[PDB]
DNA sequence: TGCCGTTACAATGTAACAGTGG
DNA sequence: CCACTGTTACATTGTAACGGCA
């Protein structure tokens, strides 16, 4: 059980790392989508005028 | 019933206890007259090496007021005899200065725990505080 | 020195004295300790040093010298 | 959930520790009695393996 | 294993009794027939000594 | 209830350590 | 040095009071 728990801890660490990677990806996507919304707004405005 | 009772052992215990009490001056027998008491004590003294007859001796001449004390003494003797086999089941006796004991007993009564449980909890909390700081 | 632990415990676990054990000999057959006795010896060594020894490492202590070799 | 199992492992470890002192003390006590009883007492008299 | 364990104590007590009985004699017994011839020799020695 | 384990004491005896002064 | 004293950490035995259980 000691070896099993240590190995499960290592597996847990690996999944935590990959989800940290996904969190970073989400932040980058958030920046990109902010830019996209700005572009949409711009376009809208342009259309109106 | 947790500890099995052995006759040739508990009877020797009872004989030794009664001889000790008699040597200490306790009135072993129910006979106020000194002659009958001495005769019964002599019967007991010569009765050594006998469980099946020391039990009968107790049933017949034992002082009524010592029955409870003898019973609880034998209970404690049995428990200690069975617990003294293994280290973890033994008990360690210490002496505590009166203020320290007073505070510890105050805590134990307050929390409803025994002295052992109270000290175990306190030591665990001390270790936890160490880890908190460390 | 610290080896005085091992060379003591071994004797206390096998009935031999401090000098009786020879580094060239083997516990399994040259000391008279059978499987159970050797298990007891290794487990007492584990207890003394407040450490752990898995089965695999533990099986390589059949010789006298090994008892210190893994220790020091 | 797994931290609870880690604590249970610590409990099992302390139980193992306790059993280990019991066993080592038993063997320490045994040593001397074997040494004395090897004066032909243990050959067949005491060791009533039955 | 449990069947053998149940059988064990009887066999062990038997072995101990037989070993004591044979060692008391100069001979070591190995068969029921052999015990019978030992009985015959015992009878011969008895009928002589008497 | 009466037995039975269990706790928390009390009283006394000892070994071991630390002090103190001759 | 050495002896005698003070102290701590036990052991050993006994007892009263709770609480569980038939
Ligand atoms: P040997 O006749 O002295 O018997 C030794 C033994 C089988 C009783 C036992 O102590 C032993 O040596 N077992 C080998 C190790 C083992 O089985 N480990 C199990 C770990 S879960």
């Amino acid at each position: 059980s000691h070896k099993q728990l240590a190995t499960e801890q290592y597996r847990h660490v690996e999944m935590a790392r990959e989800l940290a990677e996904q969190s970073g990806a989400s932040s980058d996507l958030e920046t990109d989508h902010q830019a996209a919304s700005d572009h949409l707004n711009l376009v809208q405005t342009a259309m109106r005028q | 019933m947790k500890y099995q009772q052995l006759e040739n052992l508990e009877c020797g215990w009872k004989w030794a206890y009664l001889i000790r009490k008699h040597q200490e001056g306790e009135p072993i027998t129910k006979y106020i007259e000194n002659s009958a008491a001495h005769a019964a004590v002599d019967k007991l003294i010569k009765l050594e090496s006998e469980p099946v007859r020391v039990l009968e001796w107790i049933e017949q001449h034992m002082n009524p007021d010592l029955f409870n004390r003898m019973k609880q003494t034998i209970r404690a003797r049995r428990k200690r005899h069975f617990n003294a086999e293994h280290q973890h089941t033994r008990k360690k006796s210490i002496d505590l200065d009166f203020p320290v004991w007073h505070r510890l007993s105050a805590l134990s009564q307050r929390r409803g725990n025994t002295l052992s449980e109270t000290i175990v909890q306190l030591i665990e909390d001390a270790e936890r505080k160490e880890k908190y700081a460390n | 020195t610290i080896e005085e632990r091992v060379k003591k415990i071994i004797g206390e676990q096998l009935g031999v004295k401090q000098e009786e054990v020879t580094n060239n000999a083997s516990f399994v057959e040259d000391l008279g300790a059978d499987s159970l006795d050797t298990v007891e010896l290794v487990m007492a060594l584990e207890e003394e040093f407040d450490t752990e020894i898995p089965d695999e490492e533990a099986e390589k202590i059949t010789t006298v010298q090994a008892a210190i070799d893994y220790i020091n | 959930e797994m931290e609870n199992v880690q604590k249970k492992l610590r409990k099992l470890e302390r139980d193992y520790y306790q059993i280990r002192e019991q066993v080592v003390s038993a063997k320490a006590g045994w040593c001397a009695v074997m040494r004395m009883v090897k004066d032909n007492g243990v050959e067949r008299r005491l060791h009533r393996r039955e | 294993i449990q069947s053998l364990t149940a059988r064990a104590p009887v066999w062990l007590a038997a072995q101990d009794t037989l070993n004591q009985l044979c060692e008391q004699s100069g001979e070591t017994l190995a068969s029921s027939n052999d015990v019978t011839e030992y009985m015959q020799q015992l009878l011969e020695r008895e009928r002589e000594a008497t």
